[PDB]
DNA sequence: TTGACTCAACATCCAAAGCTACAA
DNA sequence: ATTGTAGCTTGGATGTTGAGTCA
């Protein structure tokens, strides 16, 4: 076949991770440098003074949009006066910041290379020359229209590698290789309009145009070739404010199908630290344009609407297909389907779409138990399933279920245990309200050593060779009056 | 816990070289075999550090 | 140019308190 | 020596991946 080993993938994962870390922060301290005085001082003077007031048009009562064709109007002006300026564009030496393939990334360490440092003020002696890719020259436009105290940011499709794909060779066509990348830019701006209340998209120097996007954009990609080396699903705005914004919204039509799949966020781990980067990099207070941003996306959710295609519905967040439903869930009693699917294929086929929040999950009062869950007097199971030597086994659901309160300790601080000796602890709830769980290799020896009164807690159950599970004795419950002389013992353990 | 260098180096690629990432990144992350769980637990640590100077 | 099939080779989730033979 | 332990050959159902074929 063509799929690597499983460590592969892992270091892929951490790589991808890694990656994007290190470009949100090149963008992140981009975004400083476009702040510098020193620079918008001199940008400044390239802006005509009817062209300042045509991006700060008068608010208009009656219509604003009248307004907002004015604004639209200064930016056109000053993406023709920003061609002037820059005038020598170079090409990206190698791939810029657009994909690189992992076969590339693997070969890159093999070969070093003399790499020209770019400090901040070859960076701004370049921008005011006029000098350089397309990635500087938009990056100095948007310092331009921050000098001119617009609100501009700067716009970055992040291109990690593709920790999705699996594959050993990742060959590419070199066929118009070049012109297929650079189809479509890694940064542009976005500029508020305060009269319409929406971000106005600005690519001054690859596709040189402006666009309100509502729900198409001309700057995501589009063609299997150009999607080889720009995959977009991190675009990051930068504000004046050193603010930091995951806007793929935006320009990602299917964000919640097809993007999701293509990004670290799809799994509840990958979301958290996504979230925790944009936070370590997001250096302002929330603002009412934020709220304004946040419900233009709300309503893009609103009207993604259910994916065209099977694929882009599996592992989907807000919707299941009918044969995807396990064979432990239920829908939620009155609720039915929430849309159709048109199979492509087969004439007239249809397949019954759920969202997902209508979905209920159901466990076996086994299972419960090993949440530390009972189930309440005179509950009727919903749903019987086959298991092995076969076996019907009950589900219920969470409202069926009551939350398990062990018996309380004595006074002298004895615990009550099952069969074996043991009490089973598998949830913080199932530790006895007047003891604690001390989790230790010799937390039983010391209890032994002590003389006092505890159980052995079976937290788990390993799952081993020959046929036969064996309970996991991780430690004690003792009485909480008793934690810290056996935390003492413990302590001590070399001296028994 | 790294030296002062290859922080160095780091920040320089990523303020000004950033398509120069790839190979410095191969090296690193093949001599600091702890980064991989730094990175996992606390990413915002690694940012700030980069953040600095 | 599209996606729904199938194929096969792994990967990943989840159950949930031994048994025999034999050396000492 | 009438107990202590090495060894038994996780698995079985379900999902993921890329290649390929078809309409």
């Amino acid at each position: 076949r063509n799929v690597c080993s499983n460590e592969e993938r892992k270091r892929r994962k951490y790589f991808h991770m890694l990656y994007l870390v290190c470009l949100m922060v090149h963008g992140f301290i981009r975004n400083e440098w476009i702040n510098s005085k020193r620079l918008s001082r001199k940008l400044s003077n390239l802006v005509p003074e009817k062209v300042f007031e045509l991006l700060h048009p008068q608010k208009d009562e009656e219509l604003p949009l009248r307004s907002t064709r004015k604004l639209l109007d200064g930016l056109k002006k000053c993406m023709e006066l920003w061609q002037k300026h820059w005038k020598i564009t170079k090409k990206y030496d190698n791939e810029g910041l657009y994909m690189r393939t992992w076969k590339e990334i693997e070969m890159s360490a093999n070969n070093k290379r003399k790499f020209k440092t770019l400090k901040r003020s070859d960076f701004l002696r370049a921008v005011s020359k006029g000098h350089g890719d397309p990635d500087i020259s938009v990056q100095g436009f948007v310092a331009m229209l921050r000098a001119c105290n617009v609100n501009a940011r700067l716009i970055m499709s992040c291109q990690p590698p593709d920790f999705t794909n699996m594959k050993i060779d990742t060959s590419l066509n070199g066929n118009n290789a070049y012109k297929d990348m650079v189809k479509y830019p890694i940064f542009w701006c976005e500029v508020w309009d305060k009269f319409s209340k929406k971000w106005i998209t600005v690519d001054p120097v690859n596709l040189k145009t402006i666009e309100q996007v509502r729900l198409h954009s001309k700057l995501a990609p589009k063609g299997v070739a150009c999607c080889e080396r720009n995959m977009l699903r991190y675009v990051i705005a930068y504000d004046r404010k050193y603010g930091c914004r995951d806007v793929t919204r935006r320009y990602a039509q299917w964000m919640n199908s097809k993007v999701r799949k293509r990004r670290i966020t799809k799994d509840d781990f990958g979301e958290k630290w996504f979230r925790k980067v944009i936070t370590a990099l997001h250096h302002r207070k929330r603002t009412k344009i934020d709220d304004y941003e946040d419900q233009y996306f709300f309503r893009r959710d609103e009207s993604e609407g259910i994916p065209d295609s099977v694929q882009d519905l599996k592992n989907h967040p807000y919707y299941v297909l009918e044969q995807d439903i396990k064979q432990t869930q239920i829908v939620k009693p009155g609720c039915k389907e929430c849309g159709y699917l048109k199979v492509h294929g087969k004439v007239g086929k249809v397949l019954k779409v759920y969202a997902k929040r209508d979905i209920a999950d159901l466990k076996s009062a086994r299972q419960w138990y090993m949440n530390g869950r009972i189930l309440k007097t005179g509950s009727r199971c919903k749903k019987v399933i086959k298991r092995t030597v076969e076996e019907d086994e009950r589900l219920y659901s969470f409202e069926d279920t009551e939350l398990y309160i062990p018996p309380l300790a004595s006074a002298s601080g004895e615990i009550t245990k099952n069969t074996f000796g043991n009490i089973e602890v598998f949830a913080p709830t199932m530790i006895p309200g007047n003891c604690c769980l001390v989790e230790n290799p010799v937390a039983i020896k010391a209890a032994r050593f002590l003389g006092v009164e505890f159980a052995p807690a079976v937290t788990s159950f390993k799952f081993e060779r020959g046929s036969t599970v064996k309970p996991v004795l991780s430690g004690i419950v003792v009485a909480k009056w008793l934690r810290e002389a056996i935390e003492t013992a413990i302590d001590g353990i070399e001296f028994i | 816990g790294l030296t002062v260098e290859d922080l160095l180096s780091l920040r320089q690629v990523v303020s000004g070289n950033p398509e120069a990432l790839a190979p410095l990144l191969e090296n690193i992350s093949a001599r600091y075999p702890q980064l991989r769980e730094h990175i996992m637990a606390n990413p915002e640590v690694f940012v700030s550090m980069l953040l600095e100077a």
